C-alpha cells in the first residue's frame, strides 16, 4: 500500500517537538535577514535581498516585503511561493472583515487566522508545513502600531524590535542593545539598516540588495500611509545614514 | 397527472375480550365501481400472537404489513427470541406509519 | 509500517492484543452478580492527594436497570457510555419497554471493531480500537441479574464474576473460590471490597474505592461514601473474627 | 530514502527510475517495429512472433485501429498495449463528438503523452510500459507518424523504428534519407511503400520474413487498415522478384 | 483525503503519540491554580529565551472561556488556541439552546472531549497540550478548578500544576494546602499561587502573572506592581528566619 | 404587524416594542419583550415571522457575544448591523429566509454619540434619526417629521414616543397591548419600566 | 537495491512486474483446467480434487457461465476467479443492454482483459491468482481464450492453465497437428476428458472427480451447457479406457 | 522471507501465498470445535462451547439466518457476527422480492464472493472466522463449509476448530451410516455427538457446554442448549 | 483503486533542505541551455533544438510557445511537464483572467499563476515538483516588457537577462558583459545568437535553433482587420530563414 512511502509530516518526537516544524525553520534560518521595528510614530520593515545577480530587474522586484491591507505590511523569510499562498488567503480575510463589519481588519485579528492556517498543517491533513515566518507590521484604532511574528508551527508574537531568517541570534541582541521606547521613526530606519549591516554574509550593504517599507501617519493628513521604498530611496537613505 | 394513491374499500373490526381479542374485515377488493375480488385476505397472523390489519389503500396496507412481519422477524434475531408484546408493536408501528408522515401510508390499521 | 487491523503470525489481531496491554495497567473492577443483584465496585486510584477523590467517575449509569464500570484508558469510555445510553433510551421510545442486558451490550460491542484506515466493509473511521473493557451490569424480565464483560476485541463474555485491571489475575483466583450461586447482596458487597482491598496498592477507604449496585426494584445506584465506609467497617470486623 | 526508485519521485540525481524501468519493459515482446510515410500514405511494419503452437495467429497482435483514420502500434506488453489503445479510442470519439471533426493523428498522440506524464508525476499511478506509435494521413499534414513513451514524450517523425534492435533499422533508414535527400518514400502505391518497408526491415535486421513474420498497417487518405496474411504474402513475392 | 492512523497502540499497551504529547506539556511554561473558600487564582510562568516583546498584544496564557470561567495551559501555543476557539464557541452554544452558562465541569468535560477524539482520529495527532479549566457554575459561590491532559482524562483538583517543573511545585502545593482551612481570603489564595510559582520562576516579578476569579463573572488579571508586592512580602518571610 | 419603533436623541437611542403576541383569534400574551441585548451598548429589537422572529435575534446575540469574548472588545454599534445586514441579505436568498425586521440602536463609545439602523429581512440598512418596521411608520413618520430634533434630551425622546403611541392607540385597528421602552447611552441599556402612564 | 516485490504496480529494473509474477505461482499451484476450440464452439473441462469422501459428488461445481453464450474455467485462487466471473457477468449485461445483441466473445474477452490489467496499475489493489479459460459461439464463429493475471489474453485452438498445463498442452499440440480440418464437438469432449486424465498425474496422489461443459452451435444451440448423465459417462470411460 | 510479505492482504509471497489470509486461517485452528453432518431429511450442528473462567459463560457458536439456514462458527465471534447478519439480509432479500427461500448453495456463492472482497483491496483484512452452514432448501438438506480464504465447500458432514481432524476422520468412516439416518433426527444429533466427543481430550461434554442445532423436512431450524441437550450427553 | 497518496511526497530534511525540489532542480541542470534578454523595445527567448534523433522532425517539437499574444515561454529540464505546464497556462490565463476582465493578464500575475501551480506541486498530497526552469518574457500596457525566471519551487524573479540549464553559468557570465540599459531588440537578438553558440556542441543554425521575440504588434498576426484597439499580437516565433539571415553577420 502507500503507507511505504508516507512522511507522517504531523507526529511527535520522542521529545514531544515537531519534526516538520523543526526542520522547516531550520530551513528559514537561511533566508534573507528581515528586521521590524516599531516606533511612537510608525513602524519600518527592512529585509536582505538572498541572492542577487547585476541581471536581476530590481525595479519590478518584490520578494520580502508584501502589502496586505492599507494598514497590514508583511515580511517574509522563507519560501516565497509558500509565502504568496497564506499573503492571498490573508488578503481574501482582510477584505471579508471589510465586507462584514465595515471596518478594516484589527492587525491581531489578521494575524491570528493565518497563525491558525500554519498550526492546521501542524496538526492533520498529512502535508508539509509553509516553510515561512512573517513579520506583520500594522495599525488599528486600538493597539495603534501593532508588530508580530509567526513560524511554521503557527504560533504568533508581538515585538518591540525583532528579526527572522539568517542570524536572528546575533541580529537581536544588536537590537536589544540600542532599542529605546521613546523612539522615532527615522531612529528606527538607522537602527534597522546598522543591524543588517552586521548581520549580513555578504561583502558590503548595497542598495540592490534591500527592501525598505515604513507605516507612518503622516502628521499632515491624520490618516496612516504605507511606504515601500523605491531603488533609488533606499540608495538615498543608505548614504545619509552613513553607509554610502 | 399521475396519482400514487388510490382506494379498495372493505371494512376492519376489532374486539377485545377478557382474555381474547378478535380482529375481522371483509374478503372483497374493489376499485371504483369494479370488483377485483371476493376473497382478498386483509387481516393476518404476524406472529408472536398478533393479528394485524391495515385497511385503506391495498399496495400501502401490504406493504405496511410486509414491513411490520418483517420488523418482527428482526425483533427476534436482535433480541435472543424475545416474544414481541402487544403494546411494544404498537409503538414500532407508529414509527413505521411516521416514518411516511410526508408521503403517508393511505391506510388505517388495527392490531 | 503495518496496519493498524493486521493478522498476527498466530491469528490474532495486533491492536486489540495491544489494547488489552493497556487494559492490564488499568484500575481494579470487579462484579459480582446475585439473585438479590450486581455489586459494581472500582479502585479510584487518585494520583495525588489534592485530586477530589469524587471526581472519579468511573462506575457510571446507563439506564435505571443497566449500569457499568470502566477499567483502562477512561477517557476512551466516554463515547461508549454515550452509545449505551443513546442505545438504550432510543430502543425505549421504538418498543416503549426496556433494553435487554444482553441486547446493550452486544450493541456496546457492535463499536469495539470499528477501526482501521478504511477496511472494506461499510465505514469504520477510527485510528484505534477501545483502550478500556467495560463490566456493564443490569437487570431485565428474561434473564434476570446480568454481569457482562465487553472487550476491544468485540467479544462479551457473562461472567458469574468478573475482575478486570491491574490486579485482574488475582482478583479473579479469589472470585473463583468465594462466590457460590446463592450469595445475598451483602455478602457480595463485603467480598468485592475484600478482594479490592487486596490488590490495592492503597489502604482501601471510602475515598479511594467505589461501590455501586443493580437491583429489580431501585436500579442502579452509586453507593454514597458514608454507606460505604459503614461496610468496610463491617469488613474488617468480619476478618479480624477469624 | 531508498523508495524513490518505487514511485515517480525525483532521485538524488534528478532522475525518476520507474520511468526508466517503465521504458526497460517496452523490450519485453523482443519485438521491433519501423515506420515510413509514402507520398500519400503512411505504413507500419511489425514483427510477428507466434512461438505456441496452441495460440490462434489471427488473435496476435501489437498494431491497433484507433479511429477510421489513426493507426497505432505498441511495443511493450499486450495487457498495457490494450490499456492505450482503448484509451485512445475512446479519447478519439469523444474528439469528434466535441469538436466536429475527426482527431488529427498528432493531437491523439500529444494527448496520450499528456496521459502518460500524470503517470511521471502522480504517485499513485504506473507508466504503462509501452512505447505508442500513431500513424494516419492527416487532412492538414499529409502522412503522419507521432510517437509516444512512458516519460510522456512525443514528437513527429519522417520515419521510425522501435524495439530492441531499434538502433539498426534508425540507422539503416537514416542512410537512405541522407542518399534519397529527401523526408518520404517517393512512391505513388502503398504496396511499393510497404515493399520499401519490408526491404528496410530484412536489410537492417538481416533476417528473412515468412507471410506469418510480419504484420503491416496502411494509413491512406480517410482510412486505416491492416493487411492480412496473403496482402502480405503479394508483397513478399514482389521483393522477391528483384533480389 | 488523509485518515492515516498516528495514534495506535505499541507491543506495551501504550499510545506513543499521547505519551509524547504530555512531552510537550512538560516542555510548556508552568501553569499553576489554586481554589480558596470563595474564589480560585490561576498563576502561570513567562519565558525569557527572549526578552524584547510587547506585553500588550502578546497572548495571555490565562484566556476567557466565558465571562465565568478561564482556562490555563501548558505546552504547545498553537494547540490551544484550537481548543480555546472550540470551547468559546461551544459556551455560546450552550447559553443558546439550555439558556444558562456552562458549567466549569460541562465546559471542561467537553474540551477532555475533543482532545480525546484527537487520539483516535485518522491522519490527526493529539493535542501538545494540557488546560487548567478554573470558575463558578451559575449563580453558584463554590470554586471550581479542573484539569485535561492530551490522553483526553480529566478531574477536579483542590490545587494542581502543569507544566516545567510541575514536579516540583506540586510537591510545595501537596505540604502547603490544607484541605480543612483552604486560603479563605483572595489575598492568601494569590500568596500561596506565588509562592509555588517563586520554587520553579526563580526571581521573575514579569515572569509571574496571576489572575483571580470570583463569583458571577467576577475575572480580573493583577499588574506586574500588585504581583511584585507580593513576591516583595514573601521574600521577608524567608529573611525573617 | 407588531409595533417596532426607535429614536435617535442627543445622547441615545430609545426603543419602543409593543408587548402583544397575537396568535390567530387571541391575545396569548401581553408583557413580550420583543428586543435582544447583543453587547452591553447594542439593543436590537425585532418583528415578523413567528417563529423566524426569536431564532434570529437569538442567532445575532449569539455571533456577537462569541466575537466579545474571542477579542474582549466591544463591536461598533456600526460594525454590528452591518453583520446583521449581511445575515440578513444571505437569508433572502436561501432555501427559506428568516422573514425578520429589525431596529438597532447602539450607543458608540468610540464616537461618544447613540445611533440607530434600520434593517428589513431584505438587508435593506439605514441609519435614522427615528425609524419604524410594518404599519406604525406610516402614522408615526409624520409625527416625528414634526417634533423631531437632534437635541432633544432623553426626557424629550421619550415625551416623543409617548405621543408617537397615544397616536398608535387612536388610529391603528390592533390592540398591541402597549409598549416596552429602552434607553440605550453611554451607561448601558436600561428599561423604563413606568411608561403605562408616564 | 532490492524490494522491487513488495508493491503491485512497481517495475522491477528489468521492466518486470513481480507481484503479477507472484500471483502466477498461485496459479501454478492450482488444479489443471483446460480448453478445446472445435469446428462450431468450444469445451471446456477441469479437475475437481476429491480432498476426502465427505465431499457431495457433482456438487461443487467449478465451471461458470457468463450471460448464456459464454463459458468460464480457472485455475488457482477459486474466490478470485469467481469475483472475475461476477464482474463478467455484469460487463456482459452492460453490453446487451445498449446494443440489445448478446456480447461477442472478443469483446467480452477484452472486458475482463482490461478489468484484470486494472488491478496491476495500482499498490492498493492485489492481481488476480487465477488464469481463466472462457469462450463461447458468437455472431461468426466460436472463440477461445485465456486470461492471464498480467492482464493478458489471446484466441486459442487450445488452452490449458494450472498443476498439469504441460501434460495438457503437449495432448493439446498432438490435437493441433493431426486434426487440421478441425475437432468436432461430440469428440472434442470425450478429448476434453482424456486430456484431463492425463493432466492429473501431476497430482496422481488424490483422487478427482472431472467436470465438463461446451458450446456447440450444432449440439446445444450456440448456449453454453454442462455435460451431464450418459454424455458425461461415456467421456469418462473413454478416458479410462486410454489411461492404460 | 515470511515476514518481508505478510504486512497486508494485498501482498503475494514469492511463492504464491497470502499470509494475511493464512493467519486468518490460523484463528479458526485456535478456536473451539464444532461438527456437522447431513443425512438426505435432516442437517445437523454440533459445537462445542468454551468458557473463559469457570464463573464466565460458554459463549454461544451456533447463529439462525432464516427458517430453513443457519451456521456455526469458529474463530472471532464478531466476524461471525458480520457475516451471519449479513446471510440473514440475503435470506431476507429473498423472501420479500421473490417470495423465495434462499437456495443454501446460493448463501455460500454469497459469503465466498464477500470473503474475497477483504483479501484483495488495501486496508481491509480477511475475515478470522470458519463457518458451517446447514440448511433445508428446495434441494434437500445441506451441509456447507465456509474458509475466510473465500473458500466454500458442500459436504456431507465436517469439523472446524482445534482438534477437529478427530470429529473429521470419525465422519469420514461413519459416512455410508448416517447418510441413511432418514426421517429420526435424535439418531442424527447422537451421530454428530459421537462425531464431536472424538475431538475432545480436556473435559467431557456438559450440559451447558454442548451446542446443537437442526434443520430439515418438517423441522424449522432450531438450537437446542442446555437442559434440551442432556438426553445427548 | 483511488489516489491513496494524500500526503506531501516533498518534506523538509533535518538540514532544512527540500529534498525534491533541490532533485527537481538538478534535473533542470541536465536540461538544454535556454535564455532570455530584454532590450529597451523587446525581449527575446531563445534554446536549442536537441533533435533526439534525425529521423525526427524537430519542427513538430516547440520548446517555445506562446501563452497569450503578449506573453511567450522557454524552459530547460523535461519537455513532458514544460509542455502540460504551458496547457495549464494558457488556460488559466482565461480561466483566472480574461473571462472576468475582458483582456489577458499582465507578464507578471500570468507568471504568478504558473508559479502557484508549481508551488502546489510542492506540497499537495502524492505529487512531485516539476522537473523544470520557465523563462517567461511579456508585455502589457503598464508594465512595459519583463522576463521571469520560475523555479520547480515555486519562486519567480524578474530579469534584465539569464539563462538557464546545462552551461547556464558560463552564458550567464557572458550576459553580464555584453548588457546594458540602452539595448535595441535587435542587438538583443545578436547577443542571443552569441551567446548560445557556446552552448550548441553540433550544428548552428535556424533549424536547430528556436527563437522568439516580444516585440512591436504584428497587425499582418492578427487574421482580421476592422477594430482600430486591436492592433495584433506583439509574439512572434522568428522563422528559420529570419535566423540565418542574422547568422551571417555573427
Amino acid at each position: 500500500g502507500s503507507r511505504r512511502y508516507d512522511s507522517r509530516t504531523t507526529i511527535f518526537s520522542p521529545e514531544g517537538r515537531l519534526y516538520q516544524v523543526e526542520y522547516a525553520l531550520e530551513s528559514i534560518s537561511h533566508a534573507g535577514t528581515a528586521i521590524g521595528i516599531m516606533a511612537s510614530d510608525g513602524i519600518v520593515l527592512a529585509a536582505e535581498r538572498k541572492v542577487t545577480s547585476t541581471l536581476l530587474e530590481q525595479d519590478t522586484s518584490t520578494e520580502k516585503l508584501y502589502k496586505l491591507n492599507d494598514k497590514i505590511a508583511v515580511a517574509v523569510a522563507g519560501l516565497t511561493a509558500d509565502a504568496e499562498i497564506l499573503i492571498n488567503t490573508a488578503r481574501i480575510h482582510a477584505q471579508n472583515y471589510l465586507k462584514t463589519y465595515n471596518e478594516d481588519i484589527p492587525v491581531e485579528i489578521l494575524v491570528r487566522r493565518l497563525s491558525d492556517i500554519k498550526q492546521g498543517y501542524t496538526q492533520h491533513g498529512g502535508l508539509r508545513p509553509f516553510g515561512v515566518s512573517f513579520i506583520y507590521a500594522g495599525y488599528d484604532d486600538r493597539y495603534g502600531y501593532q508588530l508580530y511574528t509567526s513560524n511554521p508551527s503557527g504560533n504568533y508574537t508581538g515585538w518591540k524590535a525583532i528579526s527572522v531568517g539568517a542570524n536572528t541570534s546575533a541580529a537581536q541582541t544588536l537590537l536589544q542593545m540600542d532599542y529605546k521606547d521613546d523612539m522615532k521613526v527615522d531612529d528606527a530606519i538607522e537602527l534597522a539598516l546598522k543591524t543588517l549591516s552586521k548581520t549580513t554574509d555578504s561583502s558590503a550593504l548595497t542598495y540592490d540588495r534591500l527592501e525598505f517599507a515604513t507605516i507612518r501617519k503622516g502628521a499632515n493628513d491624520g490618516e496612516v500611509y504605507q511606504k515601500i521604498f523605491k531603488p533609488q530611496e533606499i540608495k538615498d537613505i543608505l548614504v545619509k545614514t552613513g553607509i554610502t | 397527472q399521475f396519482n400514487p394513491y388510490g382506494d379498495n374499500g372493505g371494512t376492519i373490526l376489532g374486539i377485545a375480550g377478557e382474555d381474547f381479542a378478535v380482529l375481522a374485515g371483509d374478503t372483497r377488493n374493489i376499485t371504483d365501481y369494479s370488483i377485483n375480488s371476493r376473497y382478498e385476505p386483509k387481516v393476518f397472523d404476524c406472529g408472536d400472537n398478533i393479528v394485524m390489519s391495515a385497511n385503506g389503500f391495498a399496495a400501502d396496507g401490504d406493504a405496511l404489513v410486509k414491513r411490520f412481519k418483517n420488523s418482527v422477524k428482526w425483533y427476534h434475531f436482535d433480541h435472543n427470541d424475545k416474544k414481541l408484546s402487544i403494546n411494544s408493536a404498537a409503538r414500532n408501528i407508529q414509527h413505521l406509519l411516521y416514518g411516511k408522515r410526508f408521503f403517508p401510508y393511505y391506510v388505517h390499521t388495527i392490531i | 509500517d503495518r496496519g493498524v487491523s493486521t493478522f498476527s503470525p498466530e491469528g490474532r489481531l495486533f491492536q486489540v492484543e495491544y489494547s488489552l496491554e493497556a487494559i492490564k495497567l488499568g484500575s481494579t473492577a470487579i462484579g459480582i452478580a446475585t439473585k438479590e443483584g450486581v455489586v459494581l465496585g472500582v479502585e479510584k486510584r487518585a494520583t495525588s492527594p489534592l485530586l477530589e477523590s469524587d471526581s472519579i467517575e468511573k462506575i457510571v449509569e446507563i439506564d435505571r436497570h443497566i449500569g457499568c464500570a470502566m477499567s483502562g484508558l477512561t477517557a476512551d469510555a466516554r463515547s461508549m457510555i454515550e452509545h449505551a445510553r443513546t442505545a438504550a433510551v432510543t430502543h425505549n421510545l421504538y418498543y416503549d419497554e426496556d433494553i435487554n442486558v444482553e441486547s446493550l451490550t452486544q450493541s456496546v460491542c457492535d463499536l469495539a471493531l470499528r477501526f482501521g484506515e478504511g477496511a472494506s466493509g461499510e465505514e469504520r473511521l477510527m485510528s484505534r480500537p477501545f483502550g478500556v473493557a467495560l463490566l456493564i451490569a443490569g437487570h431485565d424480565a428474561d434473564d434476570g441479574y446480568q454481569l457482562f464483560h465487553a472487550e476491544p476485541s468485540g467479544t462479551f463474555y457473562r461472567y458469574n464474576a468478573k475482575a478486570i485491571g491491574s490486579g485482574s489475575e488475582g482478583a479473579q483466583a479469589e472470585l473463583l473460590n468465594e462466590w457460590h450461586s446463592s450469595l445475598t447482596l451483602k455478602e457480595a458487597e463485603l467480598l468485592v471490597l475484600k478482594i479490592l482491598k487486596q490488590v490495592m496498592e492503597e489502604k482501601l477507604d471510602e475515598n479511594n474505592a467505589q461501590l455501586s449496585c443493580i437491583t429489580k426494584q431501585d436500579g442502579f445506584k452509586i453507593y454514597d461514601n458514608e454507606k460505604t465506609a459503614e461496610l468496610i467497617k463491617e469488613l474488617k470486623e468480619k476478618e479480624a473474627a477469624e | 530514502a531508498g523508495y524513490d526508485r518505487h514511485i515517480t519521485i525525483f532521485s538524488p540525481e534528478g532522475r525518476l527510475y520507474q520511468v526508466e524501468y517503465a521504458f526497460k519493459a517496452t523490450n519485453q515482446t523482443n519485438i521491433n517495429s519501423l515506420a515510413v510515410r509514402g507520398k500519400d500514405c503512411t505504413v507500419v511494419i511489425s514483427q510477428k512472433k507466434v512461438p505456441d503452437k496452441l495460440l490462434d495467429p489471427t488473435t496476435v497482435s501489437y498494431i491497433f485501429c484507433i479511429s477510421r483514420t489513426i493507426g497505432m502500434v505498441v511495443n511493450g506488453p499486450i495487457p498495457d498495449a490494450r490499456n492505450a489503445a482503448l484509451r485512445a479510442k475512446a479519447e478519439a470519439a469523444e474528439f469528434r463528438y466535441k469538436y466536429g471533426y475527426d482527431m488529427p493523428c498528432d493531437v491523439l498522440a500529444k494527448r496520450m503523452a499528456n496521459l502518460s506524464q500524470i503517470y511521471t508525476q502522480r504517485a499513485y499511478m504506473r507508466p504503462l510500459g509501452v512505447i505508442l506509435t500513431f500513424v494516419s494521413v492527416d487532412e492538414e499534414l499529409g502522412p503522419s507518424i507521432y510517437k509516444t513513451d512512458p516519460a510522456g514524450y512525443y514528437v513527429g517523425y519522417k520515419a521510425t523504428a522501435t524495439g530492441p534492435k531499434q538502433q539498426e533499422i534508425t540507422t539503416n533508414l537514416e542512410n537512405h534519407f541522407k542518399k534519397s535527400k529527401i523526408d518520404h518514400i517517393n512512391e505513388e502505391s502503398w504496396e511499393k511503400v510497404v515493399e520499401f518497408a519490408i526491404t528496410h526491415m530484412i536489410d537492417a535486421l538481416g533476417t528473412e520474413f515468412s507471410k506469418n513474420d510480419l504484420e503491416v498497417g496502411v494509413a491512406t487518405k480517410d482510412k486505416f487498415f491492416t493487411l492480412s496474411a496473403e496482402n502480405i504474402e503479394e508483397r513478399l513475392v514482389a521483393i522477391a522478384e528483384q533480389d | 483525503g488523509y485518515d492515516r492512523a498516528l495514534s495506535i497502540f505499541s507491543p506495551d499497551g501504550h499510545i506513543f503519540q499521547v505519551e509524547y504529547a504530555l512531552e510537550a506539556v512538560k516542555r510548556g511554561t508552568c501553569a499553576v491554580g489554586v481554589k480558596g473558600k470563595n474564589c480560585v487564582v490561576l498563576g502561570c510562568e513567562r519565558r525569557s529565551t527572549l526578552k524584547l516583546q510587547d506585553t500588550r498584544i502578546t497572548p495571555s496564557k490565562v484566556s476567557k472561556i466565558d465571562s465565568h470561567v478561564v482556562l490555563s495551559f501548558s505546552g504547545l501555543n498553537a494547540d490551544s488556541r484550537i481548543l480555546i476557539e472550540k470551547a468559546r464557541v461551544e459556551a455560546q452554544s450552550h447559553r443558546l439552546t439550555l439558556e444558562d452558562p456552562v458549567t466549569v465541569e460541562y465546559l471542561t468535560r467537553y474540551v477532555a472531549g475533543v482532545q480525546q477524539r484527537y487520539t483516535q482520529s485518522g491522519g490527526v495527532r493529539p493535542f501538545g497540550v494540557s488546560t487548567l479549566i478554573a470558575g463558578f457554575d451559575p449563580r453558584d459561590d463554590e470554586p471550581k478548578l479542573y484539569q485535561t491532559e492530551p490522553s483526553g482524562i480529566y478531574s477536579s483538583w483542590s490545587a494542581q500544576t502543569i507544566g516545567r517543573n510541575s514536579k516540583t511545585v506540586r510537591e510545595f502545593l501537596e505540604k502547603n494546602y490544607d484541605r480543612k482551612e483552604p486560603p479563605a481570603t483572595v489575598e492568601e489564595c494569590v500568596k500561596l499561587t506565588v509562592r509555588s510559582l517563586l520554587e520553579v520562576v526563580q526571581t521573575g516579578a514579569k515572569n509571574i502573572e496571576i489572575t483571580v476569579v470570583k463569583p458571577d463573572s467576577d475575572i480580573v488579571a493583577l499588574s506586574s506592581e500588585e504581583i511584585n508586592q507580593y513576591v516583595t512580602q514573601i521574600e521577608q518571610e524567608k529573611q525573617e528566619q | 404587524m407588531d409595533i417596532i419603533l426607535g429614536i435617535r436623541v442627543q445622547d441615545s437611542v430609545i426603543l419602543a416594542s409593543s408587548k402583544a403576541v397575537t396568535r390567530g383569534i387571541s391575545v396569548l400574551k401581553d408583557s413580550d419583550d420583543k428586543t435582544r441585548q447583543l453587547s452591553p451598548h447594542t439593543l436590537m429589537s425585532f418583528a415578523g415571522e413567528a417563529g423566524d422572529t426569536v431564532q434570529f435575534a437569538e442567532y445575532i446575540q449569539a455571533n456577537i457575544q462569541l466575537y466579545s469574548i474571542r477579542e474582549d472588545y466591544e463591536l461598533s454599534p456600526q460594525a454590528v448591523s452591518s453583520f446583521v445586514r449581511q445575515e440578513l441579505a444571505k437569508s433572502i436568498r436561501s432555501r427559506r429566509p428568516y422573514q425578520v425586521n429589525v431596529l438597532i440602536g447602539g450607543y458608540d463609545k468610540k464616537k461618544n454619540k447613540p445611533e440607530l439602523y434600520q434593517i428589513d429581512y431584505l438587508g435593506t440598512k439605514v441609519e435614522l434619526p427615528y425609524g419604524a418596521h410594518g404599519y406604525s411608520g406610516f402614522y408615526t413618520f409624520s409625527l416625528l417629521d414634526h417634533h423631531y430634533r437632534p437635541d432633544m434630551t432623553t426626557e424629550e425622546g421619550l415625551d416623543l414616543l409617548k405621543l408617537c403611541v397615544q397616536e398608535l392607540e387612536k388610529r391603528m385597528p390592533m390592540d398591541f397591548k402597549g409598549v416596552i421602552v429602552k434607553i440605550v447611552d453611554k451607561d448601558g441599556i436600561r428599561q423604563v419600566d413606568d411608561f403605562q402612564a408616564q | 537495491g532490492t524490494g522491487y516485490d513488495l508493491s503491485n504496480s512497481v517495475f522491477s529494473p528489468d521492466g518486470r512486474n513481480f507481484q503479477v509474477e507472484y500471483a502466477v505461482k498461485a496459479v501454478e499451484n492450482g488444479t489443471t483446467s483446460i480448453g478445446i476450440k472445435c469446428n462450431d464452439g468450444v469445451v471446456f473441462a477441469v479437475e475437481k480434487l476429491i480432498t476426502s469422501k465427505l465431499l457431495v459428488p457433482q456438487k461443487n461445481v467449478k465451471i461458470q457461465v457468463v450471460d448464456r453464450h459464454i463459458g468460464c474455467v480457472y485455475s488457482g485462487l477459486i474466490p478470485d476467479g469467481r469475483h472475475l466471473v461476477n464482474r463478467g457477468r455484469e460487463e456482459a449485461a452492460s453490453f446487451k443492454k445498449l446494443y440489445k445483441t448478446p456480447i461477442p466473445i472478443p469483446a467480452f474477452a477484452d472486458r475482463l482483459g482490461q478489468y484484470v490489467q486494472a488491478h496491476t496499475l495500482y499498490n492498493s489493489v492485489r492481481p488476480f491468482g487465477v488464469s481463466t479459460i472462457f469462450g463461447g459461439v458468437d455472431k461468426n464463429g466460436a472463440h477461445l481464450y485465456m486470461l492471464e493475471p498480467s492482464g493478458s489474453y489471446w484466441g486459442y485452438k487450445g488452452a490449458a492453465t494450472g498443476k498439469g498445463r504441460q501434460s495438457a498442452k503437449a495432448e493439446l499440440e498432438k490435437l493441433v497437428d493431426h486434426h487440421p480440418e478441425g475437432l468436432s464437438a461430440r469428440e472434442a469432449v470425450k478429448q476434453a476428458a482424456k486430456i484431463i486424465y492425463l493432466a492429473h498425474e501431476d497430482n496422481k496422489e488424490k483422487d478427482f472427480e472431472l467436470e465438463i461443459s461446451w458450446c456447440s452451435l450444432s449440439e446445444t444451440n450456440g448456449l453454453h451447457k454442462f455435460v451431464k448423465g450418459d454424455l458425461l459417462q461415456e467421456a469418462i470411460d473413454f478416458a479410462q479406457k486410454e489411461i492404460n | 522471507f515470511r515476514n518481508n510479505y505478510d504486512g497486508d492482504t494485498v501482498t503475494f509471497s514469492p511463492t504464491g501465498r497470502l499470509f494475511q489470509v493464512e493467519y486468518a486461517l490460523e484463528a479458526i485452528k485456535q478456536g473451539s470445535v464444532t461438527v456437522g453432518l447431513r443425512s438426505n431429511t435432516h442437517a445437523v450442528l454440533v459445537a462445542l462451547k468454551r468458557n473463559a473462567d469457570e464463573l464466565s459463560s460458554y459463549q454461544k457458536k451456533i447463529i439462525k439466518c432464516d427458517e430453513h439456514m443457519g451456521l456455526s462458527l469458529a474463530g472471532l465471534a464478531p466476524d461471525a457476527r458480520v457475516l451471519s447478519n449479513y446471510l440473514r439480509q440475503q435470506c431476507n432479500y429473498s423472501s420479500l422480492v421473490f417470495n423465495r427461500k434462499l437456495a443454501v448453495e446460493r448463501a455460500g456463492h454469497l459469503l465466498c464472493d464477500k470473503a474475497q472482497k477483504n483479501t484483495q483491496s488495501y486496508g481491509g483484512r480477511p475475515y478470522g472466522v470458519g463457518l458451517l452452514i446447514i440448511g433445508y432448501d428446495k434441494s434437500g438438506a445441506h451441509l456447507l463449509e465456509f474458509q475466510p480464504s473465500g473458500n466454500v465447500t458442500e459436504l456431507y458432514g465436517t469439523a472446524i476448530g482445534a482438534r477437529s481432524q478427530g470429529a473429521k476422520t470419525y465422519l469420514e468412516r461413519t459416512l455410508d451410516t448416517f447418510i441413511k439416518i432418514d426421517g429420526n433426527p435424535d439418531e442424527l444429533i447422537k451421530a454428530g455427538v459421537e462425531a464431536i466427543s472424538q475431538s475432545l481430550r480436556d473435559e467431557s461434554l456438559t450440559v451447558d457446554n454442548l451446542s446443537i442445532a437442526i434443520v430439515g423436512k418438517d423441522t424449522p431450524f432450531t438450537i437446542y442448549d442446555g437442559e434440551a441437550v442432556a438426553k445427548y450427553i | 483503486m483511488t489516489d491513496r497518496y494524500s500526503f506531501s511526497l516533498t518534506t523538509f530534511s533535518p538540514s532544512g533542505k527540500l529534498g525534491q525540489i533541490d532533485y527537481a532542480l538538478t534535473a533542470v541542470k541536465q536540461g538544454v541551455t535556454s535564455l532570455g534578454i530584454k532590450a529597451t523595445n523587446g525581449v527575446v527567448i531563445a534554446t536549442e533544438k536537441k533533435s533526439s534523433s534525425p529521423l525526427a522532425m524537430s519542427e513538430t517539437l516547440s520548446k517555445v510557445s506562446l501563452l497569450t499574444p503578449d506573453i511567450g515561454a522557454v524552459y530547460s529540464g523535461m519537455g513532458p511537464d514544460y509542455r502540460v505546464l504551458v496547457d495549464k497556462s494558457r488556460k488559466v490565463a482565461h480561466t483566472s483572467y480574461k473571462r472576468i476582465y475582458g483582456e489577458y493578464p499582465p507578464t507578471k500575475l500570468l507568471v504568478s499563476e504558473v508559479a502557484k501551480i508549481m508551488q502546489e506541486a510542492t506540497q499537495s498530497g502524492g505529487v512531485r515538483p516539476f522537473g523544470v526552469s520557465l523563462l517567461i518574457a511579456g508585455h502589457d500596457e503598464f508594465n512595459g516588457f519583463s522576463l521571469y525566471q520560475v523555479d520547480p519551487s515555486g519562486s519567480y524573479f524578474p530579469w534584465k537577462a539569464t539563462a538557464i540549464g546545462k552551461g547556464s553559468v558560463a552564458a550567464k557570465t557572458f550576459l553580464e558583459k555584453r548588457w546594458n540599459d540602452e539595448l535595441e531588440l535587435e542587438d538583443a537578438i545578436h547577443i542571443a545568437l552569441l551567446t548560445l553558440k557556446e552552448s550548441v556542441e553540433g550544428e548552428f543554425n535556424g533549424d536547430t535553433i528556436e527563437l522568439a521575440i516580444i516585440g512591436d504588434e504584428n497587425p499582418d498576426l492578427l487574421g482580421y482587420t476592422g477594430i482600430p484597439t486591436d492592433k495584433g499580437p506583439r509574439f512572434r516565433k522568428l522563422t528559420s530563414q529570419e535566423i540565418n539571415d542574422r547568422l551571417e553577420a555573427l
